């Protein structure tokens, strides 16, 4: 019995988003890649650096903002672009959100030595696709 | 007014704002003049390009907007600007 | 001049201007020196310190205290032509290995004069 | 036969004029330092004030956490070295000198 | 906080190997020559066996940067087959998809 | 200073999907026929990297999990432009470069004659 | 093959950048270990692991300054709090099997 | 505490130009778009998900920034840096008669701020041999001298150079190699009679 990071529906009581409701045998079929970079094409150097940067970036961006990610990140990547567009809960003040957006801009742009502009798309709740 | 407006941000944008009060005062004065002196097209342009280009209007600025809209018989978007003022 | 730098900060606070589009985000991002220098090359800044091609190829100018015809000058031709075809090292590093070979090969002159042939 | 045109030589400033300056100014524009998304826009000038001061106070405590640990942002992976990426130093490296110690304890 | 010593000693071997590179390069340049006769090569052998341990890239073990497992490793992305499968089945690493042939 | 001239130059763009660089080749071909660059469009055959990992963690060897890696190929041949104009069209690509595709630039530049090659004795 | 070829190869060796007098393939081992890099110095070998201890101490200070909320260490100090709260905590430096 | 703001979707009128709306390559905030397009594998008795919360719209790039009229505007503002390929040099035989030597370059791109590429330093030199003043022994000597570097069929000598990491340096090196090859092609040496 294969169980990936997919959803195992217990009752009609679990609000699930579009992303978690697709198993990784649907990736080229019905889904989209979270990050996108040319590091996996051939030929290309600097691959494992790109992966450790994505993993540390996503775990940092989650563990900093407490519950302020409705889903995982979108790390589009174009040379000197580490472009953030995430989906946040409409709970807290936008003053605090701009504080934290500038905070992540400064910290990431001085840690990984790259121009970063953040973008947010606020969502009023957890986004749901299925009660699965 | 046309001189400071053409010098505002098109040619050289040094003539915009050093403070926040500079932008607020220049926008408020030009918007009140364009509302109570000009016709309805320029007042709609002020509602699109000074009050919407900067943030919301002041109290006397909202009174000038309401009086200029009562000159041109437009009391339909009074509540959105009222929520902007409150 | 400190009042001149305060004058430049006066220049900043008069010439401050807001952004209006993503072209203007890239205006700030381009004049800040951040992004690459488009259109892109790959030799930008990493330049091997302006050496000519003949400073890579012709390395006879580093081989003074060495013999002429024999086994050890053949060994030095081999390491010279080895450092010739290496583009992962700078010419300064290549002369550093050259002087290490010279210092070592005249350092242990006991067995090299036991070798029944004279090394210079 | 063969004409050879002499090179028109330009810089990064020319592509600003060529692609960025051929845009218009936005009708409904809030100043673009903030986001465009509907929940986080300002509706008053006090909102923009606290937004921009939130951004710059995050930047200030960010530069404070950078200079409180200068040994954490020194591993360089980028090649062409944008110069704003290293912290600034308030330490003196000269003590037995006199004018260098005075300059490196006051102006540095 | 780091906890372990197999991973830390492999990083030890990596950095002390990075130090002892050009010296062993010159000694093995003295080694592999049909010219430059035998006793020079033999004192070179004395020298290179007299070098300290943790100084040769023979010892290098390409372990994982996420779980430090010696075996089942991709050298393309420098991590284990478990954690690569973890982040691949989640869908973050671009281009890698599950093969439907 | 006179200009460096090219008889030909090439930007090869390759990605993970097909729609992005088909739409990008449409952008490039209209940027070509709208600036007089005269390119063609051509597709080299694909490569599929397919490697294999263990599925279980302790012991189930007969069941494995394959991961594909599709690599597509989409080239252009850029002819008969000078150095400045090549900087124009190369800038208009590399200011609009996507996040999933690649780029390989190979110009074929021009030169008349080496110096001491006319009638030389060293 | 004769010295016509040997002289053509020798002059193309002085020309194109190969060694002019002939040698063994065992001695061409030194020119191929000199025409490239040693193993240790490549940017993907000694920097296989990034300096991971900087990442760990970075997150440690960010948790200590309360800027990062490290749930794993909150949970670990919770279970350690319960473990010291029960009556079975760590011995002191000098107490152990010998008590 | 809690606020409530509508988007610019009702705010922007029908005739606002898209270079003012979408200038540049966007991460697609759906506040600004007035276009109601859905994407997703939909449920059976339901709908594909709309643009709000649509991460599938966030990973997939829009081409809305490349407005074709704005492409045209940026092209006609980019008329100034241009030159002209001169009309005597259109048919490629005449281009070879005026320039028979071609130098290739290499440049790539990479995801990430690091710029270096190891395979971007070779400049292969391509000379069609029928444009030179090569005499008979001289051409025979050049063939004997280069060996396999010269394509015998269409008469193109091809010389690769990667002994140094700079493009101009290897280009001067290939030019130097051609220069000393065309030193050597004339000179009949002492053993060339001992053939
Ligand atoms: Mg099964």
């Amino acid at each position: 019995k294969n169980r990936a990071a997919r959803v195992r529906v217990s009752k009609g009581d679990k609000p699930v988003t579009y992303e978690e409701a697709h198993a990784p045998h649907y990736i080229a079929h019905r889904k989209g890649w979270l990050s996108l970079h040319t590091g996996n094409l051939d030929g290309e150097d600097h691959a494992a650096e790109r992966t450790v940067e994505d993993v540390f970036l996503r775990k940092f961006m989650w563990g900093t903002f407490p519950g302020c990610l409705a889903d995982q990140l979108v790390l589009k990547r174009r040379g000197n672009q580490l472009e953030i567009c995430a989906v946040v809960l409409r709970q807290l003040s936008p003053h605090k959100y701009y504080f934290l957006v500038g905070y992540s801009e400064t910290l990431l742009s001085y840690f990984y030595k790259c121009p970063v502009r953040l973008h947010l798309q606020t969502v009023p709740s957890k986004v749901v696709y299925k009660y699965l | 007014a046309y001189q400071v407006h053409g010098l505002l941000k098109t040619g050289d944008n040094w003539k915009f704002i050093g403070p926040d009060q500079h932008r607020n005062f220049y926008y408020s004065k030009f918007f009140d003049l364009i509302c109570l002196m000009e016709q309805i097209d320029v007042t709609l342009k002020w509602y699109e390009d000074l009050i919407p280009s900067a943030y919301f209007p002041h109290s006397q600025t909202m009174i000038h907007l309401l009086q200029a809209l009562d000159v041109a018989n437009r009391l339909e978007v009074i509540p959105k600007i009222w929520k902007d003022s409150k | 001049s400190l009042w001149d730098v305060e004058f430049a900060k006066q220049l900043a606070t008069v010439n401050e201007q807001p952004l209006q589009n993503g072209f203007e985000e890239l205006i700030q991002w381009t004049k800040e020196g951040k992004l690459w220098e488009f259109p892109i090359n790959n030799e930008a800044g990493f330049d091997d310190d302006g050496s000519e091609f003949h400073e890579h190829i012709f390395l006879e100018k580093h081989l003074e205290s060495f013999p002429k015809q024999g086994p050890i000058r053949h060994f030095m031709e081999l390491v010279t032509c080895g450092l010739s075809k290496n583009p992962y090292l700078s010419v300064k590093q290549k002369v550093e290995h050259i002087e290490w070979f010279r210092n070592y090969f005249n350092e242990k002159k006991d067995i090299l004069k036991e070798s029944n042939i004279q090394f210079n | 036969e063969v004409v050879i045109p002499k090179k028109k030589t330009w810089d990064k400033v020319a592509v600003l004029q060529a692609l960025a300056s051929t845009v218009n100014r936005d009708t409904t524009a809030v100043p673009y330092v903030f986001q465009d998304d509907p929940y986080l826009m300002p509706a008053s000038s006090l909102e923009s004030r606290s937004f921009l001061l939130a951004k710059k106070s995050g930047e200030n405590v960010a530069k404070f956490i950078i200079n409180s640990y200068p040994k954490y942002f020194q591993k360089d992976i980028a090649e062409p070295h944008i110069p704003c990426l290293m912290p600034e130093y308030f330490e003196p490296q000269i003590k037995d000198i006199s004018e260098a110690a005075l300059k490196e304890r006051i102006e540095l | 906080h780091y906890v372990d010593w197999r991973m830390w000693r492999d990083v030890k071997r990596r950095k002390m190997a990075y130090e002892y590179a050009d010296e062993r390069l010159r000694i093995n340049s003295l080694r592999k020559n049909t010219i430059l006769p035998k006793i020079l090569q033999d004192v070179a052998d004395e020298e290179i066996a007299a070098l300290p341990r943790d100084s040769c890239p023979v010892r290098i073990r390409n372990r994982c940067v996420m779980t430090s497992r010696p075996r089942g490793v991709k050298r393309r992305w420098r991590l284990s087959r478990i954690v690569f499968r973890h982040l691949a089945d989640h869908g973050q690493l671009s281009g890698i998809q599950r093969a439907t042939w | 200073e006179p200009d460096i001239l090219y008889k030909r130059l090439s930007v090869l763009v390759k990605g993970h999907d097909k729609a992005v660089l088909d739409s990008y080749e449409y952008f490039a071909v209209l940027a070509a026929k709208e600036l007089g660059i005269s390119i063609k469009v051509h597709e080299p055959p694909r490569k599929i990297e397919r490697f294999t990992l263990l599925q279980s963690v302790h012991i189930y060897k007969k069941h494995r999990v394959q991961y594909e890696m599709r690599t597509l190929y989409r080239c252009l041949e850029l002819e008969h432009l000078t150095g400045s104009t090549a900087d124009v069209y190369l800038e208009y690509i590399q200011r609009n470069l996507p996040e999933g595709v690649a780029m390989e630039v190979t110009k074929t530049q021009l030169e008349q004659l080496p110096e001491h090659i006319k009638e030389p004795i060293w | 093959l004769s010295e016509y070829a040997f002289r053509m190869s020798r002059l193309s060796a002085r020309l194109f950048g190969e060694v002019t007098r002939p040698t063994n393939s065992k001695s061409m081992k030194v020119v191929k270990l000199f025409s490239e890099l040693p193993l240790a110095k490549k940017k993907e070998t000694y920097d296989w692991y990034p300096n991971h201890h900087t990442y760990a101490e970075l997150m440690q200070t960010l948790r200590f300054l309360g800027l990062y909320r490290d749930e794993h260490q909150d949970f670990m100090d919770e279970q350690k709090r319960l473990k010291k709260l029960r009556g079975k905590e760590k011995p002191k430096k000098g107490e152990g099997k010998r008590a | 505490r809690r606020k409530a703001l509508p988007p610019r979707t009702e705010k922007m009128a029908v005739d606002q130009d898209w270079p003012s709306v979408y200038p540049v390559a966007a991460p697609f905030k759906p506040s600004a778009v007035p276009l109601p397009v859905r994407m997703g594998y939909p449920v059976k008795k339901g709908v594909p998900m709309a643009k709000e919360g649509n991460l599938e719209l966030l990973k997939i790039p829009n081409f809305l920034h490349l407005t074709p009229v704005a492409i045209k505007k940026h092209c006609e503002a980019l008329k100034d840096f241009c030159t002209e390929w001169p009309a005597a040099l259109d048919s490629d035989e005449k281009c070879e008669k005026h320039f028979p030597i071609e130098i290739d370059s290499t440049d790539y791109v990479s995801s990430g701020p690091s710029v270096r590429n190891p395979r971007a330093r070779v400049v292969v030199l391509r000379v069609k041999l029928s444009s030179l003043n090569l005499d008979d022994h001289a051409k025979k000597k050049l063939i004997k001298l280069v060996g396999e570097r010269y394509c015998k069929t269409t008469d193109v000598l091809t010389i690769k150079t990667d002994r140094c990491p700079l493009r101009r340096q290897n280009y001067d090196y290939a030019v130097y190699l051609l220069t000393v090859l065309y030193h050597e092609s004339w000179n009949t040496e002492e053993w060339e009679k001992s053939k």
